[PDB]
RNA sequence: UCCGUGAUAGUUUAAUGGUCAGAAUGGGCGCUUGUCGCGUGCCAGAUCGGGGUUCAAUUCCCCGUCGCGGAGCCA
RNA sequence: AAGCUCCAGUUUUAUGAGGUAAAGCGAAUGAUUAGAGGUUCCGGGGUUGACCUAUUCUCAAACUUUAAAUAUGUAAGAUCCUUGUUACUUAAUUGAACGUGGACAUUGAAGAGCUUUUAGUGGGCCAUUUUUGGUAAGC
RNA sequence: GAGAACAGAAAUCUCCAGUAGAACAAAAGGGUAAAAGCCCCCUUGAUUUUGAUUUUCAGUGUGAAUACAAACCAUGAAAGU
RNA sequence: GGUUGCGGCCAUAUCUACCAGAAAGCACCGUUUCCCGUCCGAUCAACUGUGUUAAGCUGGUAGAGCCUGACCGAGUAGUGUAUGGGUGACCAUACGCGAAACUCAGGUGCUGCAAUCU
């Protein structure tokens, strides 16, 4: 038969926690934000450039709009810990895309974190959590690049079926 | 679903047209290739990473490959997996399997071979320990040019390893001293130059010297008995064998191949298809296979 | 008067290549030397970007003369005036290509010309052509008096 | 409009031209529609198909393609009602006209210079309708074949080059055409 | 008709470096004042229609619509 | 002209190229249009289901690229070996290709090469074919 | 296209699908996917000398370009460029 | 039956169901302390194997894309060459040549060297 069984490969990982901020300097600050995301990832954050248009103020395309963590592994596991804790449950699956992707928006002042250490903060920023299967370097290391197929490709109700199963 | 493609295409077709089996197997790059041929000196291809993937973690390989008529021409090659023949128990993947390798293609290189020879001028150049690089030669080297593929230069990435392997092998290579995996780091003795450091033998040595629980057969003295094996004349490799058995041969290979579709037509599996497709038509009708079949009536 | 001149126009269909020839080119024939008296057309391929002729010279057959670094020297004839002179032209390798016919010509004559060295020996296929090839010639053969020959009715005094 | 006859049009003049950077502000298409009647029907209701078809290689004013049209329209219209049948027009019109815009009397003659001189300011759209080819390709029904015969003689003087009305056969007939199912 | 020259709030006209638009009046808003008005505080534009380039167009091209000036020969 | 000296062409082969008709890309007037997923607004009723935009498979001809162009004029293009000795670019390294020195063996027909000096322009015209402007014109 | 409170201009970031339709200061058109494009570092060879030759122009200059060899360095693993 | 180095022809190899190089001729995963990538070992740069065939390369199997041909369209459109007809424009004629669809077919690659195999 077509090969029904039990295996973990045909599972699910956290390929990244990318928390990124989309304010705009001035109305909060420089980049000063940073200190609250800082204490939120445990990380350096960098900085974000736009390129752009707008449109509106921001014409300058080389500055610092935003800030942004990218983790990855145990680092991004921390996180998704206490951030999944605040926002309740049983969230939506609307909130989850397509891809097997999910993100949600809250201060970073939720989390365990002393207030008064960051000097300014902001909602915000989304948390966006990218989940792919192991198979997902085929795409994304350079040299035999390949593209993922659907199969290969992660489910809506394979994400929420692996994220509900733990700390929910 | 997307195609995407299939309504676009002619342009979409156009893809895979600019390069060949290479590209989209996906080690090649025709630009850097470009640059070592039209020169007629050798590519000596070590690919460390990425060769389809061929290697890597468990193996490496070194090929001195030229150009002809009929397409690239292998002169030699080198397998780390030949290298235990010679003796070597330790890891096919590390640094010091990397420069023995590298000395292994470039004797099987010279083998003094095509009757032709080069045994004079200094073959052998002795597993060492070299400082920086001697030629008698001086700056003349030629008849290798190094092909890195995809893989990166970092001074301190194994590829490089090979063309020093190579450079004390007897090929003698073009080179640069502030970007050698250096003497130490293969170890042998070191360094001259802005960079620095002075051991990766033998980093190996200092990863097992903290403990923690990997493979067995000791520490750091065991890399200079090996290497002092691979210092050794002793060329000329090599098998032979049992050879083939009958015929064309594997257990998943036939279901594997076969009849319909052949070199030759799927005449039989297309007939049978067309056959059932057609009564299967003939009973429901709405929707052909594709999803579309219908017409107004 | 008016507009230009120029060595860019004219050049939209030449220039271009087919769908099927589109993308980058083959370094292989980057690589490729040749010798001299060798038979090649000049016709610029797209994809190149550099080391490419007047564009007035495509479709041009010619023979290497020389050759002097990365580019080759190619002998061709151009038209029309009065004493014109034979042109030497400087163009990559990517944009010369092989001439098979002459390859295919040489083999073809060098094949038949064993064939008949049987024939002189024991047999009589001809007779006429045997008598002149004996008798002549040599020049050694090889020479540059020739060229001048040829050059001289390439000015051609009727077309004028 | 402002007269010229089509003396000065019909015989194939100039290396096209219509050619849409080459020309801001040409005067209109005045075809007030293609398709005509039931637009909301298929083809293959009709068991009979006329055609209108050149004799002669021309280039069609605008307007005398609209005139001959409209024309043919009002017998159509008139004799079978509002909710006839159904016409297509085979040749659109899209060939651009220059023609030199009278001048002046300032002694200023073209005041240009001398001149003329290309750029000519356009006059407006025609189409062309070379040998053989076919101006209107009408679906009906054989009980109205008169009117579309009529409808289609009245049209023929309202455009200059000389045409004939034929019945069709193009793939099949009409009933070669329907018996795969 | 050619070549020149423009147009911005109800109206007349300032203005730019490609990222930012005004004044003055007229009006609508109160207070003055017996009451209106003058005065005195307060207020508010699809930059002619149009398509295009760009990162970003009131600003840079291209056309029209209108209002202007300047030509106009030997009959 | 005056002299000097004793090779030219063409089918056939091969190359790449005008072009202009119906597809592809880009532009696209510009209809007709069924099927059919999705915009975005309000607005009425018992998730459904009236209302405008609009993918998507899908249909009449034009025009500038490109296939394959089809064409047709074109339109350039028609000695070998061995022996020794020298060179050469390119690892004290591998090779060829140079040059020599010596030996060996190979349908056409004067349409024709070079030089000195010389003259009249340095304002054309018509037709045929292919045009480009011009309504056209013994333009 | 989807996904993310707020944001419309909304960059932003994320995922998929994505072969020359993008980018390549500037006309046109052509042309290219580990690229000649995009990024990061390092740097000055935008050096001096001579220029075979073509375009100029079929023989006629400036100019331009394509190739060198001498002289000199760079980056680069180096070939090379 | 050939997996794979290095290629060449480079639209006969673009795209979307699913079977196979594999008990000591892979990919993966795991050491990601580190030379090494950083903004996260992801990228990459390195050292290695619990074992797993799921993807990967590529082989097995199906359509729109496409080259190549056969079949009509059948020498049709067009065309240099010589010329008759038409009021004009335009047409034909002999001399040599000859595209568009149609349907059917072949192919979801080819070819060469080596790492050379159970």
């Amino acid at each position: 038969m077509s090969a029904k069984a039990q295996n973990p490969m045909r599972d699910l990982k956290i390929e990244k926690l990318v928390l990124n901020i989309s304010v705009g300097e001035s109305g909060d600050r420089l980049t000063r934000a940073s200190k609250v995301l800082e204490q939120l990832s445990g990380q350096t954050p960098v900085q974000s450039k736009a390129r752009y248009t707008v449109r509106t103020f921001g014409i300058r395309r080389n500055e610092k709009i935003a800030v942004h963590v990218t983790v990855r592994g145990p680092k991004a596991e921390e996180i998704l810990e206490r951030g999944l804790k605040v926002k309740e449950y049983q969230l939506r699956d609307r909130n989850f895309s397509a891809t097997g992707n999910f993100g949600f928006g809250i201060d970073e002042h939720i989390d365990l974190g002393i207030k008064y250490d960051p000097s300014i903060g902001i909602f915000g920023m989304d948390f966006y959590v990218v989940m792919n299967r192991p198979g997902a370097r085929v795409t994304r290391r350079k040299r035999c690049k390949g593209t993922v197929g659907n199969s290969h490709k992660t489910t809506k109700e394979d994400t929420v079926s692996w994220f509900k199963q733990k700390y929910d | 679903m997307a195609f995407q493609k299939d309504a676009k295409s002619s342009a979409y077709s156009s893809r895979f047209q600019t390069p060949f089996r290479r590209r989209r197997e996906g080690k090649t790059d025709y630009y850097q290739r470009k640059r070592l041929v039209t020169q007629h000196k050798a590519k000596y291809n070590t690919p460390k990473y990425r060769l389809v993937v061929r290697f890597t973690n468990k193996d490496i390989i070194c090929q001195i490959i030229s150009s002809t008529i009929t397409g690239d021409v292998v002169l030699a090659a080198a397998y780390s997996h030949e290298l235990p023949r010679y003796g070597i128990t330790h890891g096919l993947t590390n640094w010091a399997a990397a420069y023995a390798t590298g000395l292994l293609i470039a004797r099987r290189t010279l083998q003094r071979l095509g009757l032709d020879e080069t045994y004079k001028g200094v073959e052998e150049v002795e597993g060492e320990y070299e400082l920086t690089e001697a030629v008698e030669d001086g700056p003349r080297p030629f008849k290798v040019f190094l092909d890195i593929g995809l893989q990166r230069t970092t001074t301190g990435a194994r590829v490089f390893g090979a063309l020093k392997g190579a450079s004390d092998g007897g090929l003698y290579v073009p080179h640069s001293e502030n970007r050698f995996p250096g003497w130490d780091f293969e170890t042998e003795e070191i360094d001259p130059e802005l960079l620095r450091s002075y051991i990766f033998g033998g980093h190996v040595s200092q990863y097992m010297e903290e403990l923690a629980d990997d493979d067995e057969e000791r520490f750091s003295e065991l890399f200079k008995g090996y290497l002092a094996d691979d210092i050794d004349a002793d060329s000329l490799e090599d098998i032979y064998t049992s050879a083939h058995e009958a015929i064309r041969a594997d257990p998943a290979f036939k279901p594997t191949e076969k009849k319909f579709t052949k070199e030759q037509y799927a005449a039989e599996s297309k007939k049978y298809r067309q056959t059932k497709l057609s009564k299967e038509e003939r009973a429901a009708r709405v929707a052909a296979k594709i999803a579309a079949l219908a017409g107004q009536q | 008067m008016g507009k230009s001149h120029g060595y860019r126009s004219r050049t939209r269909y030449m220039f271009q290549r087919d769908f099927r020839k589109h993308g980058a080119v083959h370094l292989s024939t980057y690589l490729k030397v040749y010798k001299v008296g060798d038979i090649v057309d000049i016709k610029a391929n797209g994809s190149i970007q550099k080391g490419m002729p007047h564009k007035f010279y495509q479709g041009k057959t010619g023979v290497v003369y020389n050759v002097t670094k990365s580019s080759v020297g190619v002998i061709i004839n151009k038209m029309v005036g009065n004493r014109y002179l034979e042109k030497r032209l400087n163009l990559r390798v990517e944009h010369i290509k092989h001439s098979k016919c002459r390859q295919e010509f040489l083999e073809r004559v060098k094949a038949n010309a064993a064939k008949r060295a049987e024939a002189k020996a024991q047999g009589v296929a001809v007779q006429l052509k045997r008598q002149p090839a004996q008798p002549r010639e040599s020049r050694i053969v090889s020479t540059e008096g020739n060229v001048p020959q040829t050059l001289a009715p390439v000015p051609y005094e009727t077309f004028i | 409009m402002a007269r010229r006859p089509a003396r000065c049009y019909r015989y194939q003049k100039n290396k096209p031209y219509p050619k849409s950077r080459y020309n801001r502000a040409v005067p209109d298409s005045k075809i007030r529609i293609y398709d005509l009647g039931k637009k909301k029907a298929t083809v293959d209701e009709f068991p009979l198909c006329v055609h209108l078809v050149s004799n002669e290689l021309e280039q069609l004013s605008s307007e005398a393609l609209e005139a001959a049209r409209i024309c043919a329209n009002k017998y159509m219209t008139t004799v079978s009602g509002r909710d006839a049948f159904h016409l297509r027009v085979r040749v659109h019109p899209f060939h651009v006209l220059r023609i030199n815009k009278m001048l002046s009397c300032a002694g200023a003659d073209r005041l240009q210079q001398g001149m003329r001189g290309a750029w000519g300011k356009p006059h407006g759209l025609a189409a062309r309708v070379d040998i053989g080819q076919i101006i209107f390709s009408v679906r009906t029904k054989d009980s109205n074949k008169d009117v579309v015969v009529e409808g289609l003689r009245r049209a023929r003087y309202k455009f200059p080059g000389q045409q004939k009305i034929i019945l069709s056969k193009k793939w099949g007939f009409t009933n070669l055409d329907r018996p795969e199912y």
